RNA sequence: ACCAAAGCUAGCUCAACAUACUAAACAAAUACAAAAAUACACCAAAAUAAAAUAAAACAUUCACCUAACAUUAAAGUAUAGGAGAUAGAAAUUUUUAUCCUGACGCUAUAGAGAUAGUACCGUAAGGGAAAGAUGAAAGAAUAAAAUAAAAGUAAAAAAAAGCAAA
RNA sequence: ACGAGCUACCCAUGAGCAGUUUAAAAGAACCAACUCAUCUAUGUGGCAAAAUAGUGAGAAGACUUGUAGGUAGAGGUGAAAA
RNA sequence: CUCGCACACGCUUACAUCAGUAACUAAUAAUAUACUGAUAAUUAACAACCAAUAAACCAAAACAACACUAAAACGUUUAUUAA
RNA sequence: AACUAUUCCAAAAGUUAAACAACUAACUUAACAUGGACUAGCAAUUUCGGUUGGGGUGACC
């Protein structure tokens, strides 16, 4: 009565049947037939020098937690441009047209990563 | 268009309740035919002389195949309305003056 | 267990909810009231009390409207209100004889109509009886123009409308560009039906239409966390300046 | 975007990246969100289906307070 | 006969009994003769008359009609003018 | 389901295109003609009707093919004759006597003196005498070849009257034409078709041709020898 | 003496209220052969419900029968019907708030199908189960405690003769 | 509503047919693989909800057969046996 | 005594190693390819996935010389672009 | 009944004379296509009264 309830995997079918386990495409089939890989879709992984740095994979026991506050776009705000905008304000030199030198960002199809629709993986 | 009629009588509700509709009211009856009236006919004003019905400024009745298909299309003519009556009522008044 | 509010009333209470809430009231209250479409096919009596022949005695009497069938081909033109019977009839109207369905379907035609107002020759399937009720309003843009929406029945007919009802709020020049003459003229005879801009563009429209519009109208990017706590901050540093 | 899909649920759709605009789409324009006429009937009885375990989940903790209050009635 | 109608719960009253008899009050049933319009020219004077007579139902008969028949069809009626008026009533029965 | 008809092809080739036959299933699968499935495998051969046909638009003047091949087709009881002039060839259907390295001429000029008929000469029907025979016959002009296609067959120009010719087609009925209509001029192809003789039930399955049914019927009303007056001219004459 | 027996819980049922009415969970993947990141299109649609049955047959007819308008009456009345079976109004009338929500409802062959739409059975639509019982503690199993009562057997084969008893 | 993965008939697309006899691949002949299912005996809650043993009929054809697709119940399909 | 090895389709770990089998699967045992547990395992060269648009080509497969009739599956090259 | 073909009337589009005699009618019809009829095909719904020296035939009611 066949197999309903166990998921259909390539190791299920025919022989044309080839069904990826989700692993993500590294290129596209060239002209000899033969695959083309593309430099650019292989995850280059970028790994930082570990060796002249200290920390370690665990916390001493007697070190201390913290009172736990969840960064909020507001607190975020107050480290970083309200400093600036309360300096050029009290000058006098505040532009309400052109938020810029504070760090706003009017839109984000220029930059490398941009955060909205989200161009990177991590 | 076909007028049509209930064979079996409804009964009433009367305070602006919607009637309770069985099966059997839909049996119909074919009381008319509209199609096969006698047809009408139909009462212009002509803005223009036509060859055999008449002259620019005239309330003629054709029948209307005639109306529709003809002179109406072709400016040939208008209908009988009371606004429109009016503008040869005047023109009427300010032919025979000159 | 059981609702709380009957299922009839599932449909209305949509309408109350949501973004149906945001659309313009006249619109709303031209979809709420539902007026009578005019007779067609059956044809009405009077008289509210009427004298039972056998009986010989005063008998109350209402109009029981025919359901009639709009195949959605009939949205496309304009058949004058009118669609297809569906039913039963005897045969040989003797009712001891067999019970047959049967479907009464209107003819169709195929005619160009010139619209003035909009200055165009569209080629529709009518009705005679369209035809007919032209004939009777003295004009095509009358007929459009002077009758209900339940009486026309095609979205076509709404659309034709919504069309010249906003050529006529708005007075547009692209009318008869090269004569303003003819377009005075013709703007004229139809000021009767003139109807201000708010209410000319949603007259001619589906629900649907009607809250895709109304979304489109809503459509908006969410503003920045950056500029509103830019405001919040102007507003607290104009308030520490002024206080001293 | 929220979305309606052809089984009448409300449904949050995620989008997906495309070479192409989504009148071009082929795989795409085939998907269907929006739901028939029948599809109503069936949103109705998952409501009631809803209501009805809800609405029997309620009654039981309900009796199990009755149950405690004789079982241990130290008020 | 329904018992219990469908939308009233009630029960119904078979018209083609309130057609042809007439109940009076005392529960006496009246009726006319059968066929007393029926080729009447092939009939004696006297058959004739037997049957244009109004006639009384025995007792089963009676009881079948009623139970074919509401309550409201028992109720002492005053008509002005009524010729059955005189008859509704029972005297002088010894029982 | 639905299936699509294996007939597009739009560009003409001389080359054979392959086929797919449906044994009389319409495009919804149900049977609609019985009796029909499993010949032999099929190539179809695009046979140009238009016997008039100028190569380039720019010299309409008639002109003259030279006949390479004459072959059997599979898809038709005549036999086929590959054509060629200019740089074009084109299958046409073969007359009787038609063969290999031959001269055939292609014309729609008239003129009052008609014109000596050799076989695969095509011409308007004005432009022949009043005997002759023809085949592959135009029904309005400029349409192409409908009429006496099949092997052996050949139709009769009776009559030329007003600007129009009266043929007699392969069934005796007459057909009224204007003259302006081109036709080639003898017998069709393979004379010999009607003489053949299939031995077996066999060699019907290889035409493919399934067997009648098993089912009893009584002859109805229908059948017996009816005696028909020959029914009145067809015209495609369209009068004023 | 075996096989067995006994629990009182799991949950259910019916209403009330109620806001208002597609629960929960979504990182990725999901309408390629669902759970398969990535290429030039197509996309979509509607037509009266029918019959079993009642009429002791069946042919017109046959309440309810997936269309909001309730209630007290008018009234099973007027009417409609092979004037049969049956069907059946209206005009006109009546209707006082909110809290006092629970149970002369079930207790494992019952109550939901439900420990579950799972196992299993069907190619599919679809069909659709059964099953629990120690105690305060089993972090008290040389374990301690109250039925030993169904048919079936064992302890214990049978001894002329007969509806098996009287 | 669901069903043509069995089976009836189609459509695509593949695959098989050795030896012998014959000018011959001729719906010829002998006889395997292969396909059928004649006659008998077993079996009859069986090995089997149609089989086993022997025996038979066809075996380059209107042949057998794989894979994918089609036709749907007022229907389909049918070398009619309802 | 002789239905063997492989592939396709299908099945889905039932395969392998170590251990256990009082009872459970084997229509019975011994023990174990089928019961139980733990631990492992099939590695691409084979196979799947693996271009479009124009244009020249009438000329069967049958050891293919050449033919038969029922007229027959199966591609080169040239041009234009092909990450 | 529907459906499929036939035939016809009406619907719809048209076209002609200014008709005839003395001192309004008639005709036309490409494909669709409506309403009402006609003739067939293909069909749809429903039924097989009882008595009987068993039923049936015969007879009877
Ligand atoms: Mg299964
Ligand atoms: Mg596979
Ligand atoms: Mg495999
Ligand atoms: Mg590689
Ligand atoms: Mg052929
Ligand atoms: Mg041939
Ligand atoms: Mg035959
Ligand atoms: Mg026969
Ligand atoms: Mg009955
Ligand atoms: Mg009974
Ligand atoms: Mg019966
Ligand atoms: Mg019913
Ligand atoms: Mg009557
Ligand atoms: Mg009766
Ligand atoms: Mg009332
Ligand atoms: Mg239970
Ligand atoms: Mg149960
Ligand atoms: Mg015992
Ligand atoms: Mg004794
Ligand atoms: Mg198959
Ligand atoms: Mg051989
Ligand atoms: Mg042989
Ligand atoms: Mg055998
Ligand atoms: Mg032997
Ligand atoms: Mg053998
Ligand atoms: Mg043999
Ligand atoms: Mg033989
Ligand atoms: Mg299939
Ligand atoms: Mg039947
Ligand atoms: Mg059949
Ligand atoms: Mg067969
Ligand atoms: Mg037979
Ligand atoms: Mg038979
Ligand atoms: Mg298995
Ligand atoms: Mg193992
Ligand atoms: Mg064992
Ligand atoms: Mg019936
Ligand atoms: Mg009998
Ligand atoms: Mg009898
Ligand atoms: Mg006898
Ligand atoms: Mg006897
Ligand atoms: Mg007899």
């Amino acid at each position: 009565g066949a197999d309903r309830m166990s998921k259909w995997t390539s190791k299920r079918g025919p022989r044309t049947f080839c069904k990826g386990r989700g692993a993500k495409g590294t290129g596209f089939h060239g002209r000899d037939g033969k695959f083309v890989q593309i430099k650019e879709m292989i995850p280059e992984l970028v790994v930082p020098e570990l060796a002249g740095f200290k920390l370690k994979p665990y916390v001493n026991y007697r070190a201390p937690e913290g009172t736990d506050t969840p960064l909020t776009a507001k607190q975020l705000f107050l480290e970083t441009a309200a400093p600036a905008i309360e300096k050029d304000f009290k000058a006098g030199t505040f532009d309400p047209e052109h938020l810029e030198k504070y760090g706003f960002e009017p839109t984000q199809e220029g930059k490398l990563f941009q955060l909205y629709p989200k161009n990177f993986p991590r | 268009t076909v007028i049509v009629e209930r064979w079996w009588k409804v009964p009433l509700a009367g305070e602006g309740r919607k009637p309770r509709l069985h099966r059997r009211h839909r049996v119909y009856k074919l009381v008319e035919d509209t199609k096969h009236r006698p047809k009408d006919n139909l009462e212009l004003v002509l803005t223009q002389s036509v060859e055999e019905l008449g002259v620019r400024g005239d309330l003629v009745s054709v029948k209307k195949s005639v109306g529709r298909n003809r002179l109406l299309p072709q400016g040939l003519a208008v209908y009988a309305s009371p606004e429109n009556k009016k503008l040869f009522e005047e023109e009427k008044l300010l032919r025979q003056e000159g | 267990p059981l609702h709380k509010v009957p299922v009839g009333l599932w449909k209305q209470l949509r309408l109350w909810e949501g973004i149906y809430s945001r659309l313009p009231r006249h619109y709303l209250r031209s979809l709420e009231e539902a007026r009578t479409p005019t007779p067609v096919h059956y044809r009405p009596h009077g008289a509210k009390f009427k004298i039972n022949p056998k009986n010989w005695q005063r008998e109350r009497v209402e109009d029981v409207p025919i359901p009639v069938h709009y195949p959605p081909e009939s949205q496309l033109g304009l058949w004058g209100g009118e669609g297809w019977v569906l039913g039963h009839r005897y045969v040989n109207n003797d009712k001891l004889s067999k019970r047959v369905r049967k479907v009464w379907k209107p003819q169709l035609f195929q005619r160009e109509l010139y619209s003035e107002i909009l200055d165009k020759r569209f080629t529709v399937t009518v009705t005679m009886r369209t035809l007919d009720l032209i004939d009777q309003a003295c004009g095509f843009d009358f007929y459009i123009l002077k009758t209900p929406k339940e009486d026309l029945c095609s979205k076509f007919g709404m659309d034709l409308k919504r069309g010249m009802l906003l050529r006529l709020a708005r007075q547009d020049p692209q009318l008869h560009p090269d004569d303003p003459a003819r377009r005075a003229a013709i703007y004229d005879r139809y000021k009767a039906f003139v109807i201000p801009e708010a209410e000319a563009e949603w007259v001619g429209l589906t629900l649907d239409e009607a809250v895709e519009k109304q979304r489109l109208l809503e459509e908006k990017d969410p503003i920045p966390l950056f500029k509103i706590f830019v405001e919040e901050l102007l507003g607290q540093l104009q308030q520490q300046a002024l206080s001293e | 975007a929220w979305r309606r899909d052809i089984f009448g649920r409300i449904i949050w759709h995620k989008f997906k990246q495309w070479p192409i605009p989504w009148y071009l789409n082929k795989k795409y324009n085939r998907k269907r969100f929006f739901a028939m006429p029948y599809v109503e009937r069936f949103v109705r009885m998952r409501i009631e289906k809803q209501a009805r375990i809800k609405a029997r989940k309620r009654s039981l903790e309900r009796k199990k307070e009755k149950f405690l209050q004789e079982k241990f009635p130290h008020l | 006969v329904t018992y219990f109608s469908s939308r009233k719960g009630k029960r119904k009253t078979v018209k083609a009994v309130i057609y042809r008899f007439l109940r009076l009050h005392s529960g006496l049933w009246l009726r006319r003769k059968a066929g007393y319009k029926k080729k009447l020219w092939k009939k004696t004077a006297a058959r004739k008359r037997r049957l244009r007579e109004f006639v009384f139902c025995n007792k089963t008969q009676s009881k079948l009609l009623d139970k074919m028949t509401t309550s409201f069809w028992k109720r002492r009626n005053w008509y002005a003018d009524d010729p059955y008026q005189k008859y509704q009533d029972r005297t002088n029965l010894k029982v | 389901a639905t299936s699509v008809s294996w007939k597009s092809r739009t560009k003409y080739t001389v080359m054979p295109v392959k086929m797919r036959k449906s044994g009389g299933r319409n495009h919804t699968g149900q049977i609609q003609v019985h009796g029909i499935g499993g010949g032999h495998k099929q190539r179809y051969r695009m046979i140009d009707f238009l016997r008039f046909r100028p190569e380039h638009e720019s010299k309409p003047g008639p002109f003259e093919e030279k006949v390479i091949a004459v072959r059997y087709d599979p898809c038709r009881s005549a036999d086929i004759a590959l054509v060629a002039g200019g740089n074009r060839k084109r299958w046409i259907i073969a007359t009787e006597n038609m063969k290999a390295g031959d001269t055939v001429l292609n014309s729609d000029h008239i003129g009052r003196m008609a014109v000596a008929a050799r076989e695969g000469d095509a011409h308007p029907l004005g432009a022949l005498p009043v005997g002759t025979l023809i085949n592959n016959v135009e029904s309005e002009p400029g349409r192409g070849a409908q009429y006496i296609r099949a092997a052996g067959t050949c139709g009769v120009l009776l009559r030329k009257v007003n600007g129009t010719a009266i043929i007699q087609l392969p069934s005796k009925r007459q057909m009224q034409v204007l003259e302006t209509c081109i036709a080639t001029v003898g017998r069709v192809s393979n004379v010999d078709h009607n003489k053949r003789v299939i031995g077996k039930a066999g060699r019907n399955r290889w035409l493919g041709k399934r067997p009648n049914s098993g089912l009893w019927q009584r002859k109805g009303g229908w059948a017996g020898r009816k005696i028909r007056p020959l029914p009145p001219m067809k015209s495609y004459v369209k009068l004023p």
